[PDB]
């Protein structure tokens, strides 16, 4: 009787393939970190509505990062920081402007899929990787599991909430 | 192994003074980060600090005193020790990652001998091995489950020349990266259920005489974790 399997305690684990992790952000800061330690490093940070330009500290893969953050929208902003190699620097790759405070991540087809854009029109976008199987994630917030075959429902949630 | 790390063989310092050990990158790698390692007398290496051109990256290692700072500019990467104690007399090693995915390699400096005026890894081996035979090493891990999936496990040897040599790394799935300098003589395995890491090196020669170390690399932290190594002497 459930589409939303959960919510699950924040944890570190290797998610199975073909399942959306629907992560519910409670407060500002790091929402999750994920990597395979080879070619894929991503971390999403959450900035609350109506935040003028300010400097904030975030721990990413055990590294202190100081980012300047701006949020002029009435919605929350979820910024994806990405790098593709050990010696690389992190850069902003994607932005999700959402008033539902939900992000999503899926491992499928040899790629990592997330949501970005502005709700209720957010869409999925892919990141190529040569080692999907070794990708793990530390989720800092409670989360749900939806099968990829029910991605439509996941979409709706991310775009409209509960 | 495109980048080259240059460390002076020896450095000297007096008690209570300051000294700066340096590691110089080859041209074209000004953005690269390097790890510093401290190998105390009668011990194997331990992690010290990671530094790029913007200072320290991540946390410093366990047991590293606040007298240890770290900096970088241009191709220079520096480990500075102030108010030097005699326990600071040690060998100091420079390491750096290069590449991603299939072409990954780890390069090391020659090492600098400074003279002063949780997760546990245990490596086991034969001790003595005859040439042309196959060297079989194991390493037991006790801090974590090898089926967790958030660790990369490296093997690093210290052969003739006294500088560290990265030989390979294995991931939880069993995927591997080997050093090309070893041909295909090196196979690395992971035993999920026995929590064990295993290594085979075919057709060994005097060039393979070395101390072999297993190094845990947690996905979400900077400091390494070393076993204390297994001596291997090729007949």
């Amino acid at each position: 009787g459930s589409i939303l399997d959960g919510p699950y305690q924040p944890t570190t684990f290797k998610p199975p393939n073909d399942y959306w992790l629907l992560i519910s952000s409670n407060t500002d800061g790091v929402v999750y970190e994920s990597t395979n330690n080879s070619d894929f490093w991503t971390a999403v940070i959450a900035v609350e509505p109506h935040v003028s330009q300010t400097n904030r500290q975030y721990v990413l893969f055990g590294e202190n990062k100081q980012f300047n953050v701006e949020n002029s929208s009435d919605k929350w902003k979820f910024f994806e920081m990405f790098k593709g190699s050990s010696q690389s620097d992190f850069s902003n790759r994607r932005t999700l402007t959402s008033n539902n405070r939900l992000v999503g991540m899926l491992k499928y087809g040899g790629r990592v899929w997330t949501f970005h854009g502005e709700t209720p029109r957010a869409t999925t976008d892919s990141s190529n990787t040569a080692d999907l199987n070794n990708i793990s994630i530390i989720i800092h917030s409670e989360f749900y599991i939806i099968p990829r075959s029910q991605e439509s429902k996941c979409n709706e949630y991310i775009n409209n909430g509960l | 192994s495109q980048p080259v790390l240059t460390q002076p063989p020896s450095a000297s310092a007096s008690l209570g003074a300051s000294v700066t050990l340096t590691c110089t990158l080859s041209s074209g790698y000004s953005n690269y980060k390097v790890d510093w390692y401290q190998q105390r007398p009668g011990k194997g290496p331990r992690f010290v600090m990671r530094v790029g051109t913007g200072g320290i990256v991540g946390s410093k290692g366990d047991g590293i005193a606040d007298r240890f700072s770290v900096s970088g500019s241009g191709l220079n990467r520096s480990l500075t020790i102030k108010n030097i104690q005699e326990e600071d007399e040690s060998d100091y090693h420079c390491g750096a990652d290069h590449g991603s995915g299939d072409n990954f390699v780890r390069v090391f400096g020659g090492g600098t001998k400074l003279t002063v005026l949780q997760v546990q890894l245990q490596e086991s081996g034969p001790g003595l091995v005859k040439p042309s035979q196959t060297l079989s090493l194991t390493c037991s891990v006790s801090g974590v489950s090898l089926s967790g999936g958030s660790y990369t496990w490296n093997w690093i040897r210290q052969p003739a020349g006294k500088g560290l040599e990265w030989i390979g790394r294995i991931f939880t799935s069993g995927s591997t990266n080997y050093n090309p300098s070893l041909k295909g003589r090196l196979t690395m395995s992971i035993d999920t259920s026995k929590n064990q890491l295993s290594l085979r090196l075919s057709s060994v020669t005097a060039a393979d005489t070395a101390v072999y170390y297993c190094v845990a690399d947690y996905y979400y932290s900077v400091p390494d974790v070393w076993g204390q190594g297994t001596p291997v002497t090729v007949s």
